[PDB]
């Protein structure tokens, strides 16, 4: 009898659709709509209305490339008045003459995207299935379900529906605020933002599963971090927005200026957070000049309940796009639990650096990260410091703990080990312990450089580098390196000095150490030989030498002596030929003991390339 | 944005 429905149109109520969902902006044109939130759809039929007694109709939807049920995104599901709640539904909930408004919902966990839905209408012994359209499927920070869901309304306005906001810079003492278009919800955005994520390494690994994967802002988020840096296929390798980079893309601060446009625009609630570092002749600042530290750095914060993780971390997490890194939970950032998925060393060196000295074992503040942690308040044009979420108080017992659960002992200082002389070439060492059970890969700077009795520093002297310098549980190293007389000779100030430095840096926490070290060149000794006997009486002989200590000849040596009590004329001595290197030049000269007791002989040594050479004897 |  009855004869099969044909539709004649799907109204996509737009309008009521885009308010509910908090999706109007994105609803112009076509239907987008909130995960986990009943939406609605109404059919205009072409003749006889729907009758529930007479026809059957279900509807299915599909997502991505290879959907499937089991992957979730492929859906069936009748039109009937039982509601089972958490799953796709369909339900009547208005007929009128010619038309039938439907109620739908996804399940809170359904992954995001487009997707086709159709409809099967079914009058016994005869069936039609077909097209009724498309629909865009977010997250839904509204929903109490879903992992992204926000228990504060004014929060999920700054954090997903607000199109602009600053991104902090300058400076921790003159913090800068450039204003920002997000533009999240401009023509077109949304679209490339699904293209980003279509054309993700891993979706071209596995369509169908990295298509279901978009069920979770955890993947979803990591995914986003790695995709705005052109490793290539990124988006990123002036401007006050967003959208123009987007743009031309399909055809610092910016990365996490990007990844927050599209965060947003996707449903995930996200933040720009900006860190301030600070320093204050310094080694440290020398190496500075691929893990650079800047005056400040940019990322973002999203927040998502973590079902993959144990429990107590839901909430703000880190996402770092500078050039896949997070998202990590900032409370295991803060608690130093490093073990944290994703990648929480990264971001925790990147709000602490622990810097030591042994300047002969002391706390060295010359260098300062993790100040002034920003980001913009909600619903206000100021500045949030949120530096509390990330670290301890310093000083504290509970900064001290998770200092030591990101650690789970090492030590440095200058070793020589024999007699250091003027013109000879000798190896400094920077001894290196670790009584840790621990294994280490450090950078290692070693160098040294001349320097004046006032403290001035001369020219470099000596440099030694290693990339990567490997340090065994319970070990230790002396790393020599060579001060050669031909490199130190020209460039001696007034003094013997030499200032040996060394740094080792552990990338991974972010540990620096730094050792220091003067080094005095002794000059020759003066040899001053007494020949004779001590007589009260008189008469006595002197010898003074000096065996010449540089690698290449003195010219113009001339001894000086005397001493009240011994000679009574003090007697100039100039040699005639040069010196050669090693070579001991001697010189005597005649005295008449004065009186009884102590007397003491004073020499001073000459030369062109050897000045002020002193040395002395005591007498009887 | 400056290096330190």
């Amino acid at each position: 009898h009855a004869e099969e429905l044909v539709l004649e149109r799907c109204d996509l109520e737009l309008e009521t659709n885009g308010r509910d969902h908090h999706t109007a902006d994105l609803c112009r044109e076509k239907l987008v709509v909130r995960r986990g939130q009943p939406f609605w759809l109404t059919l205009h039929f072409e003749g006889r209305n729907y009758e529930a007694s007479v026809d059957s109709l279900t509807f299915s939807v599909v997502t991505g490339p290879a959907p499937s049920q089991e992957a979730g995104t492929k859906a069936r599901f009748p039109l009937r008045d039982a509601v089972e709640e958490g799953d796709w539904t369909a339900t009547v909930v208005d007929q009128q003459d010619c038309t039938l408004s439907l109620q739908l919902t996804t399940p809170a966990n359904a992954p995001i995207g487009l997707y086709r839905l159709s409809l099967e209408a079914s009058t016994g012994y005869q069936g039609s299935s077909f097209v009724l359209g498309h629909f865009i499927l977010l997250f839904n920070a509204w929903c109490p379900a879903d992992a992204v869901y926000l228990d504060s309304e004014e929060e999920r306005q700054e954090y997903v529906l607000t199109q602009q906001g600053f991104i902090y810079q300058g400076s921790a003492k003159f913090i800068k605020n450039i204003p920002w278009n997000f533009g999240q919800f401009e023509d077109g955005i949304l679209d490339i933002c699904l293209i980003l994520l279509d054309v993700n390494p891993k979706f071209l690994k596995n369509a169908g599963r990295d298509c279901s994967r978009r069920s979770s802002p955890v993947y979803v988020g990591r995914v986003v971090s790695g995709m705005v840096n052109c490793n290539d296929q990124g988006v990123l390798l002036s401007w006050i927005g967003s959208v123009d980079i987007l743009r031309r893309w399909k055809n610092c601060w910016v990365f996490a200026a990007v990844a927050c446009t599209v965060l947003r625009c996707l449903g995930i609630p996200t933040r720009v957070v900006t860190n301030y570092n600070s320093a204050h002749s310094n080694l440290l600042i020398e190496y500075f000049r691929s893990e650079m530290i800047w005056n400040f750095h940019c990322w973002v914060e999203s927040w998502m309940t973590r079902p993959d993780l144990q429990p107590g971390y839901e909430g703000w997490q880190a996402l770092d796009p500078t050039p896949c890194c997070g998202p990590v939970p900032v409370r295991a950032i803060k608690e130093g639990d490093l073990s944290t998925k994703y990648d929480a060393p990264f971001v925790f060196a990147e709000v602490n650096a622990d810097v030591v000295d042994w300047i002969q074992k002391s706390i060295n503040r010359s260098l300062i990260v993790g100040l002034k942690i920003s980001t913009k308040s909600v619903g206000r044009d100021e500045r949030e410091d949120i530096t509390h979420t990330y670290k301890y108080p310093e000083g504290s017992s509970e900064e001290r703990e998770a200092f030591t659960r990101a650690n789970h002992g090492m030590a440095m200082r200058i070793r020589v080990g024999q007699s250091m002389n003027m013109g000879s070439d000798f190896d400094v060492f920077a001894h290196i312990t670790n009584n840790t059970a621990e294994e280490y890969v450090c950078r290692l700077l070693l160098c040294a450089r001349t320097v004046s009795y006032n403290g001035i520093l001369g020219p470099e002297c000596g440099t030694k580098y290693l990339l990567n310098l490997n340090l065994e549980p319970f070990s230790e190293k002396s790393v020599p390196l060579c001060i050669l007389y031909e490199k130190y000779r020209d460039c001696l100030t007034e003094s013997n000095l030499i200032k040996v430095r060394a740094l080792l840096v552990e990338p991974v926490i972010n540990s620096y150490l730094l050792a220091e070290r003067d080094l005095y060149l002794e000059n020759p000794e003066i040899k001053i030989r007494i020949l004779g006997e001590p007589k009260q009486k008189r008469k006595l002989v002197a010898e003074v030498s000096l065996q010449n200590p540089l690698p290449v000849a003195l010219e113009g040596c001339t001894f000086t002596v005397e001493g009240a009590g011994l000679t009574e004329e003090q007697k100039t001595v100039e040699i005639p030929d040069p010196v050669e290197a090693g070579e001991e030049v001697k010189v005597r000269m005649d005295l008449l003991p004065l009186h009884m007791g102590l007397h003491k002989l004073v020499v001073n040594f000459e030369s062109d390339k050897l000045k002020a050479v002193k040395g002395f004897r005591n007498v009887i | 944005a400056v290096p330190l």
